[PDB]
């Protein structure tokens, strides 16, 4: 069975703030299975979301990141006047800061040709013919990627800390976001374990499908 | 579903109030229902203000991660016992350690809670209602909680100051500091004497300090890394009991030799020290007057490398603390 | 033929309390995080660089939607209907609305101190033989350089044309929101490391790193130059500029290695004007 | 440790030494009475340290001293870096060495 | 067209104790922080400066809003309202009393000193045989020129020639905040780097530097000369002039290096004259 598509991460600033912190710019320690998913979709420039439901995505967090809370005058729609200031208020959003992670992908649940990891393995063969707009980024807009690589399980070649699906587990991860509101959203309740295992164990493969 | 049934659920945009609201299952209505019974309320006192300047408004929501329906609800009936005095707190970390104050220790059991600390605070003096201000993540294991647990023995409680309905509590800012270093699982010594002196020029926690001396003394023991700075100590308290006893025999019969105005004299001398070169002088001549030193001579090569390595100003802090907690 | 420019800029040493956040009745707080070795730096905001770009886009002709009152210190808005094709910023910048949106053709993440942050404040006690309250304000500064990392999709503005004018406005920054009136912190480059690649990804976000506490020397951070000599990150499409281009060639053996092939200039107009040529040259302006 | 903390400990073990030299002098020059004085000795010894002002005075005195120890195994061993180290260093630091070296003084056993 | 003013100014020679801090038990401790290699510096801040310039205007017989009584110590408003238009303090520096509030052409840096502070204290008694708690003290001081970067936006002058005044108070200042009693520490500039100039980028900050750590040198930082040689910062918007012209003419292969094309003049009222007259030129005035 094709060995899984292996992506190594390095991000100097991200956040994933979670979906009932809508408050607080308050965020998930690990990048959720649909902001990976998504941020995937943009590097093969895939702009439906559709396209590539069924992809298993499994994420080994090399190191734990620090959380660093910082302020933003963020702009919301609240009265019609965009000069009104009542539009700007001042809100913490929290950020995770050198976020070094390993992304498993396996795309053989995909009933559509090409697989999510065959587009990925022929943009990274192939930089130029794949076309996209936009940077690259994990998480908010301005939060670049420092590097994404193919890389192998023993690129660092130390001791991973898995992200498991437990029913027992502290984080609520959505594999699936509804932006409007929160009736699509789908909920994955996960673990932060610390094994030594250069391969995923079963239940990392967190596999993306549509609500319905 | 809004915001006063789940904390933090506002909608971020009044414009799409219709559309972009959260939504839930009717059970986990009924969940957010009843979540104010669980957690506790705490209030939280700014040390930069003055408490009689400033009434505490600042409400800290203890939300504690469950792992079990009895254990949550025996923790929840044994935190009904304590005093409002102590819910007063100085720091987000201190109010999450007494929500786990009271929890049972076993030394079988490897004891591990978990619990969620949500700051509510009115943004400016007009503020109409409070803002969540800060969400942080408090982890306590057997180790943090008994060290959290000395540190409530050792170090005193809150002052209960009552005036015309006037209650203020005088909470110590070291128990928190150390609370909060524990937390973060950094050395509780990080700089309690920046924060009792440096910074408290009013001692208000250094006298604390000189409440709980013998507290910090104890931390620093369990510190291996103070050994060194510990057997400085003892041989600046050697030379000065030589000095004392020098000036014992220089004491005239009948009058009273001034001890206390000599070690004021001491104080003033090494607060006196500007640089480098003028504190090693005074500090080596002190050394030298005190006479034969057994502690700097069993320890001669690792108390000459101290004091050549450590920078004057740390060497004049120790040797305050030496001066403080001289005890014949 | 999709074409991207990145670039790690650092600024000058100088002090700076840029960003700050919220106050606690007594000090005006920088704003921090941890940082490379858990070391807390000072931050500056990407929308503050965002907004100090919008600025200089509007202080120089290039339509701008979102106009900045200067007097009233607000933020007017011309055209409700965002029209990219036209105004500069919203082909740059991007929009959102409740057609519906666009994301920005730019992405630069937040600024970072280059040293690590100490307990530096300002005392503030207003002149006056009467002292009433809203005096004694403390003022935390910070005597670093500031590290920004940025990345433009050129491929995805709208005109091709306009990678020129962000690049002068980089160059040029006018200024990060930040107490000018006390603290004037300029934020003009003092070494660049920009790359042109049709790659989406470019190893080079955060190059410049010294720690080293309370220093200026700012070398290139090892993990860079190993990511250099490994093979990956083509020396060809990197552009170095500034006063690292002095260390760079005090280094031994650099006239043999891999980093010698790169376009090195130690005038930085210099390399803006040879990348500005390559990159008309490829977008064919 | 650093070279600099070696030749540090080499020129305390040296005073030490000498001192060592110069208060056997003493006990053999005058052994009739009770006891010789040693402790007049030390406070003597660190007036005189104090009185000194400069470097060449300072440096002549401790010259002075460490030809009266006698022989200095600590300074047999090393000759240039002890020298080196005494010529080169500001006076006032070579005032604490040796004051340390005297706080550090071990009785003989 | 957009034109700004920076340079970095460096002070005579002499003992100063001007920024006293929040003192703790006896001793007046002189506020001080990192700086250049990790050694501690000391700092007088810029808002003193800024107050100093206040003062200067008021003292000219320019209008200034905020009226400083040196008998009552205190400071008055002639009008409760900002009027930008009319009064120069409020044109220059700005207001917010919390239309309300103006951005502030004038941008000032804080003071830093150029020689590390070493710890040297001053002792002081009450005299007489009478002695009480208030007695003796200590006073904390330093003997180091000291040196402030400030940068100014003519554009956003409401009056344009409201710039004249502002650069006849920086080379006449009048006393900066301080211990003029024991310690009357002149704060005229003796060695200007001014730079005038379109684009904003500047590269003049802190350009000073100490030939050896105790001393009384003051020599061109090196990265200043660097650059200068390197092709940016035009010698043409270069304005040098001062004790440290002398240094520069001193200094080896000088008639060649492009510092010999630029603005220097060795008295300082001469570059003023030269600086002032290519600015009213500049802006029609």
């Amino acid at each position: 069975m094709i060995a899984p598509l292996i992506l190594y991460l390095d991000v100097p600033f991200t956040t994933f703030r979670e979906s009932h912190a809508r408050e607080m710019g308050k965020t998930y320690p690990v990048p959720p299975p649909a902001t990976v998913y998504g941020m995937l979709l943009s590097l093969v420039g895939e702009t439906n979301v559709y396209r590539h439901c069924g992809v298993e995505l499994a994420i080994a967090m090399l190191s734990s990141p620090k959380k660093s809370r910082i302020l933003r005058q963020m702009r919301r729609f609240k009265n019609a006047d965009f000069s009104h200031p009542e539009n700007v208020i001042p809100c913490y959003q929290e950020i995770l800061s050198n976020l070094k992670c390993l992304i498993w992908v396996r795309s053989d649940e995909e009933k559509i040709q090409p697989s999510l990891r065959e587009r990925i393995q022929l943009a990274f063969d192939h930089p130029e013919l794949v076309r996209r707009f936009g940077c690259l980024f994990l998480g908010e807009s301005d939060q670049l990627i420092k590097t994404i690589k193919l890389a192998r399980e023993d690129y660092l070649e130390g001791v991973r800390q898995w992200a498991i699906r437990d029913n027992r587990g502290r984080l609520t991860l959505p594999y699936w976001v509804d932006h409007v509101g929160s009736r699509n959203t789908r909920f994955l309740r996960y673990r932060i374990e610390e094994m030594d295992r250069l391969s995923p164990p079963d239940l990392a493969w967190t596999m993306v499908q549509s609500p319905i | 579903i809004t915001s006063w049934l789940y904390l933090g659920g506002i909608v971020r945009h009044a414009r799409t109030q219709n559309t972009t609201k959260l939504e839930e299952k009717p059970e986990y209505a009924l969940a957010l229902l009843f979540v104010p019974v669980v957690c506790h309320y705490c209030l939280l006192h700014i040390p930069s203000e003055d408490l009689k300047e400033r009434k505490p408004h600042r409400y800290l929501v203890v939300i504690p991660e469950i792992k079990d329906f009895e254990d949550a609800s025996q923790r929840r009936w044994r935190l009904q016992q304590l005093e409002t005095k102590q819910f007063h707190v100085s720091s987000l970390g201190e109010a999450g350690l007494l929500y786990y104050s009271l929890d049972d220790i076993q030394p079988e059991v490897a004891y591990y809670q978990a619990c969620q600390v949500w700051l509510y605070e009115k943004t400016n003096k007009a503020s109409r209602q409070r803002t969540l201000m800060s969400i942080e993540e408090i982890k306590i294991d057997k180790n943090i909680l008994i060290t959290y647990q000395q540190v409530q023995k050792y170090f005193k409680t809150n002052y209960q100051i009552i005036k015309y309905k006037q209650i203020f509590i005088k909470v110590n800012p070291i128990r928190s500091l150390i609370a909060d270093n524990l937390v973060k699982g950094i050395h509780w010594w990080s700089n309690f004497w920046e924060k009792l002196v440096i910074e408290d020029s009013k001692e208000y926690l250094f006298n604390q300090l000189f409440s709980n001396r013998e507290g910090f003394i104890i931390m620093a023991e369990n510190s291996e890394e103070d050994k060194q700075y510990l057997i400085f100590i003892k041989v600046f308290q050697q030379a000065m009991k030589g000095n004392f006893a020098k000036i014992y025999a220089k004491t005239e019969e009948g009058k009273d030799p001034p001890i206390k105005k000599k070690v004021e004299r001491l104080r003033a001398e090494l607060n006196y020290c500007y640089d480098e070169l003028s504190f090693k002088e005074y500090l080596s001549d002190f050394l030298v007057r005190g006479g034969l030193n057994k502690y700097f001579n069993e320890h001669q090569e690792e108390i000459a490398l101290l004091i050549k390595k450590s920078p004057w100003q740390e060497i004049r802090i120790w040797s305050l603390l030496a001066i403080a907690s001289y005890k014949p | 033929p999709n074409y991207y420019l990145y670039g790690t800029v650092l600024t000058r040493y100088g002090l700076a309390s840029l960003n700050h956040d919220i106050r606690r009745g007594n000090k005006t707080i920088l704003q921090k995080g941890y940082w490379n070795n858990g070391k807390i730096h000072s931050f500056v905001g990407s929308s503050a660089i965002r907004w100090a770009l919008r600025f200089y886009l509007q202080k120089q002709g290039y339509l701008v939607n979102r106009v900045w009152d200067e007097e009233e210190h607000i933020n007017r808005l011309t055209s409700e209907d965002f029209d990219p094709e036209k105004f500069y910023d919203d082909d740059i910048f991007g929009f959102a609305l409740l057609p519906n949106q666009r994301m920005g053709a730019l992405g630069m993440n937040m600024a970072v101190s280059l040293t690590p942050y100490d307990g530096a404040v300002k005392l503030g006690a207003k002149s006056g033989r009467e002292k009433d309250s809203t005096s004694l304000h403390f003022t935390e500064y910070h005597a670093t350089r500031y590290q920004y990392y940025f990345g433009i999709d050129a491929t995805h503005l709208k005109d091709f044309s306009r990678i020129l004018p962000m690049i002068d406005g980089i160059m040029n920054l006018p200024k990060v929101g930040g107490s000018s009136n006390i603290f004037n912190y300029p934020f003009c480059p003092d070494s660049l490391v920009f790359q042109w690649t049709n790659h989406f990804a470019s190893y080079i976000s955060y190059c410049f790193e010294y720690c080293d506490p309370k220093s200026k020397e700012a070398k290139l951070s090892q993990e860079f130059i190993d990511e250099v000599e490994c093979g990956q990150i083509d020396p060809s499409k990197l552009w170095i500029g500034g006063t690292i281009v002095k260390d760079l060639q005090q280094l031994d053996n650099f006239e043999s290695s891999p980093l010698n092939k790169a376009h090195i200039y130690r005038n930085r107009n210099e390399m803006i004007e040879a990348l500005k040529t390559v990159i008309k040259r490829d977008l064919g302006l | 440790n650093s070279e600099e903390d070696k030749q540090y400990l080499i020129f305390i073990k040296v005073f030490q030494q000498a001192m060592k030299g110069n208060f056997a002098k003493i006990y053999a020059k005058t052994e009739e009475g009770k006891d010789p004085p040693i402790k007049k000795k030390v406070e003597r010894l660190r007036a005189e340290l104090n009185y000194c002002y400069d470097e060449l005075s300072f440096k002549e005195y401790l010259s002075d001293f460490l030809v009266r120890g006698g022989l200095n195994k600590y300074f047999n061993e090393h000759q240039e870096e002890i020298a080196l180290l005494i010529k080169k260093s500001p006076w006032q630091e070579i005032r604490i060495w040796s004051l340390l070296a005297i706080a550090s003084y071990k009785p003989k056993d």
